[PDB]
């Protein structure tokens, strides 16, 4: 049995990129494909925001003056803020925008570690030069989907839903690569579609790692 | 006979759960059965899960 | 972030030496199928093993 190995991580874009394995034995093609797709869509370490703190807004249903959007859908925009961390496991991001103009995600006062990958992700539209949004956005790690309620405190805290799922669309497509001289070595590709926060190579690496670790439930090392 | 009335406005946030009645427009009334994990959902060739 | 619950062959209630029934402890949702289907494909698909092919 020839083992599969990463051979292409073709970065068709920053939002998504296909990862291809050159060799795979007959039958193992769809096996590895479905296993990887399921384990990627279900469980991959995300970074979506978890807690915001507007400056002068008490509850998430309030409406700050100057912002063209009510606070609730500001939070709805924020819960899809494509951000990634490198050294921390939780971080609080400060935003201070002033003057008329949409608040792109680039306006976030980022640090050297926490870096946004979509600096054009509009949060809210400021419509007054004398109005200024101010957000202390809390960003954590995690996996899967975690709602606001099922996470076990001051008034200003707005418990937003969590969406720790860097991948958005995974689709494997087995093929037929004539490796060496032996036919039936079905080349496998993974047309994965992340949100720009996880390396597709590293995504496959971690997915295979967790598959092996959970498969080690009944096997020795 | 009443001095002063205080009205308080609770604002819950209800979402989909296994049992919320939910229908299309063509009288196809249904009820949510299970919040199926996104991986379990059948995906087409492009991989977009229905 | 990466901590995942792992069972240890919790129930292996083999009926006869030609028919067993392995039942693992709870696994994170979306993994019971991803392991059952994977093992099913491996087992019905390919293992080393001798059998008659012609006569």
């Amino acid at each position: 049995f020839l083992k599969p190995r990463l051979v292409d991580i073709e970065q068709v874009s920053s939002t998504h990129a296909k990862v291809t394995l050159e060799p795979l034995e007959r039958g193992f093609g769809h096996t590895l494909g479905n296993a990887l797709r399921r384990i990627l869509l279900s469980s991959m370490p995300g970074c979506a925001v978890t807690e915001v703190e507007i400056d002068g807004v008490l509850h998430e249903y309030s409406t700050k003056e100057g912002v063209q959007e009510d606070i609730l859908e500001i939070l709805l925009n924020l819960k899809g803020l494509a951000v990634r961390v490198q050294g921390k496991d939780e971080v609080i991001l400060t935003l201070n925008k002033s003057g008329i103009g949409p608040v792109t995600a680039a306006d976030i006062t980022h640090d050297g570690d926490v870096e946004i990958v979509k600096p054009q992700h509009v949060i809210c539209h400021l419509t007054d030069e004398n109005a200024s949004i101010s957000m202390r956005i809390k960003v954590q790690r995690g996996r899967g989907y975690v709602p606001a309620s099922t996470r076990i405190r001051p008034i200003g805290r707005l418990l937003v839903d969590a969406c720790y799922s860097p991948v958005e669309r995974i689709a494997y497509n087995v093929e037929a690569a004539r490796v060496e001289q032996r036919t039936d070595l079905d080349k496998l590709v993974i047309e994965m579609e992340t949100n720009g926060t996880i390396d597709p190579e590293e995504a496959i690496r971690r997915a295979a790692t967790i598959l092996a670790e959970q498969l080690e439930a009944f096997v020795d090392l | 006979g009443v001095l002063k009335i205080v009205k308080v406005y609770l604002a819950v946030k209800r979402r989909i759960q296994p049992g919320d009645k939910m229908a299309g427009r063509h009288g196809n009334k249904g009820v949510i059965s299970k919040i199926n994990p996104i991986e379990d959902m059948p995906y087409d060739e492009n991989g977009t899960p229905v | 972030v990466t901590e995942f619950l792992k069972p240890r062959l919790v129930d292996i209630e083999q009926v006869s030496s030609t028919h067993a029934k392995v039942t693992l402890e709870p696994l994170e949702r979306g993994f019971g199928h991803t392991l059952g289907n994977a093992l099913r494909r491996i087992l019905l698909s390919s293992m080393p093993g001798c059998a008659v092919t012609e006569v």
